[PDB]
């Protein structure tokens, strides 16, 4: 159950890419809430695997 | 035993096929035996191959960078097939989730049947109108009439609803 929490860790934290795309309402400021201290190591690294990912957006091919 | 299940997708079609031009992206179920959880649950992630649906993100919060390292349909193919073949799938509005499994099971061009030839495809949806008709069925809705929490559980995504979808299940059977 320990990656349970820690995989949900990683939902919150793509929240930070939707903001290249602020059309829709994506409270930013919320996944600071949801994403307690005791995970900050983690959410630290997963905002640097994110804001990379949003670059590229998905690219199949 | 008894599986209850809760597909999220990217977005739903409202014309035409619900399905088509739409992909899996979260995959959550729940194994229920002598009416009690058995804690095998099905929790897995899949690849969105789109953009996610505006509406959809306003549902649960999904951002498709978060599906971009996570297996696809393919990936997982057997293994969830194995895990439901021959058993009683129980989910609300059978005809949205059903229809995108089938949707993705054909993509794999693999000669798979309907998971209606296979698997006990039983919605719970047309039980609840059954048993409530002209009310609201939902899933929040049955919730509170059973007076379930479904916002305080650390569960997001499809296996919070699989969960939810669980209780109530064994609550109208109960
Ligand atoms: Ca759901």
């Amino acid at each position: 159950q320990t990656e349970m929490d820690k995989v949900n860790v990683d939902l919150a934290a793509a929240g930070v890419a939707f903001k290249e795309r602020y059309n829709m309402p994506v409270i930013a400021e919320a996944v600071e809430r949801e994403q307690p201290e005791h995970l900050r190591s983690w959410f630290r690294e997963r905002l640097i695997a994110h804001r990379l990912a949003s670059v590229n957006l998905s690219r199949l091919p | 035993r008894q599986i209850v299940l809760d597909t999220e997708t990217t977005g739903m079609n409202q014309i035409g096929a619900h399905y088509e031009g739409h992909k899996i992206i979260e995959i959550g179920a729940v194994e229920v035996v002598n009416r009690r959880l058995t804690g095998n649950n099905f929790h897995v992630y899949l690849k969105p191959d789109r953009l996610v649906d505006p509406e959809a993100f306003g549902v649960h919060g999904i951002a498709d960078e978060f599906l971009l390292d996570k297996p696809t349909f393919a990936e997982v193919a057997d293994e969830f097939m194995d895990y439901i073949r021959g058993a009683e799938l129980v989910i609300h509005n059978a005809a949205f989730d059903i229809g995108f499994m089938d949707y993705e099971f054909s993509l794999l061009k693999r000669d798979i049947p309907k998971t209606n030839t296979f698997c006990k495809v039983t919605d719970s949806l047309a039980v609840a109108r059954k048993m409530f008709p002209g009310k609201r069925n939902s899933l929040d809705a049955l919730c509170a009439r059973y007076e379930i929490d479904n916002s305080k559980r650390t569960l997001h995504g499809a296996l919070l609803d699989a969960q939810i979808l669980a209780e109530v299940y064994l609550a109208m059977t109960g």
